[PDB]
């Protein structure tokens, strides 16, 4: 059916312009009934409406955003877009695109997005991209603790979010806990991924964490081994 | 006197929502007592045109007579009618509005239709109808046997053309499509003309009436 | 401008329980209110439209009720997949607005953490910084106290915690505490300890290591 997918710059510097693109599949942006919407979720907060646009060119934007807001529609690529100018850190957010269907009997115009994309993170700061270092969290020589041991990987000093971590290329998922990153006092992020496994298995089984920091193009596979 | 609508809105009553029929009948009234939130109205979802105007123009009525403008059992030789929809149920069975007729294809086709009514009565006649907007192209073909359609309605004081807009809406009463409702007052001696090749919820019952307590 | 006030802001309930989330707008909005479900990293999903209408794919346990200035989302037999943050949304005035959200978590029995300590890596150590990590694995409730001790001295201001979201299978939380120190200072001390207090532990659990000694 309809698929909406947001794409954009993960990192933008302040006073610069945010550009964001929703790729729509399954339906034509040329419709006269469907409308297109942007919504955003600031870190730690709820949902804030940005605005709507109709192919007839009728648009409406959130007053809070003053006049830094532009949307357009590209019939050629079946996409719509958002432009936000004079960006501050207060514009750091996950950005959602969404479709709605004009329905004046149960909704004010362009006001009921009902098919949303998964969203895309946009960080506004002047800080520089940086990839992470990955270090092993070795299973301790103190084994047979509950018959269960713990190991993992530390992914430190990176920017911007996000990073993804996997184990044994997807073959190890049970018992994995990949933590949300923290913002260190350096301005850089750090996170860890851990996994509990049978102590019985430390000599035979191999464990590897696959880390991926797309914004720095860093892909790292770190062998984690018994101490 | 007053007209009581029980659990029904003006829309549910005047369209004939199947749950709005036990109403105590009245040929005259001075006001309409209706609940702040009626539970029975547009059992099939859609937008009701000029609705507050209709409530006001029907609030006080000196004469009100229902009549079969387009007799159901005799006026539609080349079309069939829906047997009913779940959102408009009565006694655990799918039904529909008493005052409209959901015309659908017959023998795998939906012929062009053209229907006129001359108001030879000596009072205004209130006519109501609807236009169906199916949620997808498969329902459009299934009922009307063509991807697009036209509905036209014309009088000496009313003229409008309608085009079904096929699109999936959020469900309301389980329905992803819509029926938009329209009405007009046909004056003594005027003629109303319906033309369609699909998507028409036709009038079945209309109302000769005398607006005003005077 | 229409301000949407939801209650409560967070709640914990048992599987099978009936949950009620309430929404009040700053003015009457008729039935122009919708409810959404949002799980971290997933697309928001419209569950209820126009106050009371279930959407496709949404289980019948979900119900919406109310009109005007009071609305209620009801989840009748809470299931583990219902873990999410819920939002009401008004569609009555031009700037569409959402309530602040209501986070739904699962109530379960007390479970004590399993505790693990990780010394800094030799690889890391080559770069001048040392990270010591403490793991509290699969515990409930979320509240826990984790204190770092270096040569028996309590640390403060040099550690950061992070917690996972509730597990899908066991409804537990996991947590890490990372102690950050210069290499120079790490090499001046011997005994690194993570001390854990939690409702499931009858006294604090300490995991510790001796620098240099595996
Ligand atoms: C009428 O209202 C009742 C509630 O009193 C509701 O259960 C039913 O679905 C409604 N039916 C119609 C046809 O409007
Ligand atoms: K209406
Ligand atoms: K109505
Ligand atoms: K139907
Ligand atoms: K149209
Ligand atoms: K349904
Ligand atoms: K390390
Ligand atoms: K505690």
């Amino acid at each position: 059916q309809v698929q909406l997918e947001e794409s954009g710059p993960g990192l933008v510097k302040p006073s610069e312009t945010l550009s964001l693109t929703c790729s729509v599949s399954g339906v034509s942006v040329t419709s006269d009934i469907y409308y297109w919407t942007w919504i955003r979720q600031p870190p730690g907060k709820g949902l804030e409406w940005i605005g709507y646009i109709f192919y007839n060119g009728d648009t409406n934007y959130n007053p809070s955003l003053k006049s830094r807001v532009t949307m357009s529609i590209d019939t050629s690529k079946n996409e719509f877009s958002l432009r936000l100018t004079s960006v501050t850190a207060a514009d750091t957010a996950v950005y959602f695109c969404a479709r709605g269907t004009e329905d004046l009997g149960y909704c004010s115009s362009g006001s009921c997005p009902n098919h949303w994309g998964q969203g895309t993170l946009v960080t506004v700061s002047s800080a520089s991209t940086k990839g992470p270092s990955v270090f092993p969290l070795a299973p301790s020589s103190k084994s047979t603790s509950g018959g269960t041991a713990a190991l993992g990987c530390l992914v430190k000093d990176y920017f911007p979010e996000p990073v993804t971590v996997s184990w044994n290329s997807g073959a190890l998922t049970s018992g994995v806990h990949t933590f949300p990153a923290v913002l260190q006092s350096s301005g850089l992020y750090s996170l860890s991924s851990v996994v509990t496994v049978p102590s019985s298995s430390l000599g035979t089984q191999t464990y590897i964490c696959n880390v991926n920091h797309k914004p720095s193009n860093t892909k790292v596979d770190k062998r984690v081994e018994p101490k | 006197a007053p007209l009581q609508l029980g659990n029904c809105s003006v829309a549910g009553w005047i369209l004939g929502n199947p749950e709005c029929e036990l109403l105590i009948s009245r040929e005259s009234w001075s006001y309409i007592v209706e609940k702040p939130n009626p539970e029975n109205g547009t059992c099939f979802p859609g937008h009701f045109a000029d609705y507050e105007e209709l409530r006001e123009q029907l609030s006080s009525v000196s004469s009100f007579e229902r009549f079969e403008i387009f007799p159901k059992e005799s006026s539609w030789p080349n079309h069939e009618a829906s047997l009913g929809v779940s959102s408009c149920s009565h006694n655990g069975e799918s039904s529909f509005y008493k005052n409209l007729l959901w015309l659908i294809g017959k023998n795998s086709t939906y012929p062009n239709l053209s229907k006129s009514y001359a108001n030879n009565k000596e009072k205004e006649v209130l006519v109501l109808w609807g236009v169906h907007h199916p949620p997808d192209a498969a329902e459009q073909t299934k009922l009307y046997h063509k991807p697009t359609a036209y509905v036209s309605v014309v009088s000496s004081h009313y003229s409008r053309k309608f085009t079904p807009r096929i699109a999936t809406r959020s469900k309301v009463r389980g329905q992803s499509g819509r029926i938009n409702y329209y009405w007009t007052l046909l004056e003594p001696g005027d003629t109303i003309i319906f033309e369609a090749n699909g998507n028409l919820i036709a009038p079945r019952y209309a109302f000769a009436l005398s607006r005003g307590s005077g | 401008d229409i301000v949407m006030t939801q209650s409560p802001s967070s709640l914990s309930a048992s599987i099978g329980d009936r949950v009620t989330i309430t929404c009040r707008p700053s003015q009457n909005i008729r039935s122009f209110l919708n409810w959404f479900q949002h799980k971290p990293g997933k697309a928001p999903k419209l569950l209820i439209y126009a106050a009371s209408n279930l959407q496709s794919g949404v289980p019948s346990r979900f119900s919406g009720s109310g009109s005007g200035t009071e609305f209620t989302l009801t989840i009748r037999s809470l299931q583990p997949e219902d873990f999410a943050t819920y939002y009401c949304q008004q569609s009555y005035n031009t700037p569409p607005t959402f309530g602040q959200g209501t986070k739904v978590e699962i109530k379960r029995t007390v479970a004590a953490p399993s505790v693990f300590i990780f010394p800094p890596s030799d690889e890391q150590l080559k770069s001048g910084t040392a990270s010591v990590v403490c793991l509290l694995n699969n515990f409930y409730p979320r509240e826990a106290k984790v204190q770092w001790k270096v040569d028996n001295a309590l640390q403060s201001g040099n550690s950061q915690e992070s917690v996972t979201e509730q597990d899908s299978k066991d409804s537990t939380y996991s947590l890490s505490s990372t102690l950050t120190l210069s290499k120079a200072d790490y090499e001046k001390h011997k005994v690194y300890a993570c001390e854990v207090t939690h409702q499931g532990l009858s006294s604090p659990v300490t995991k510790s290591f001796n620098r240099g000694e595996c």
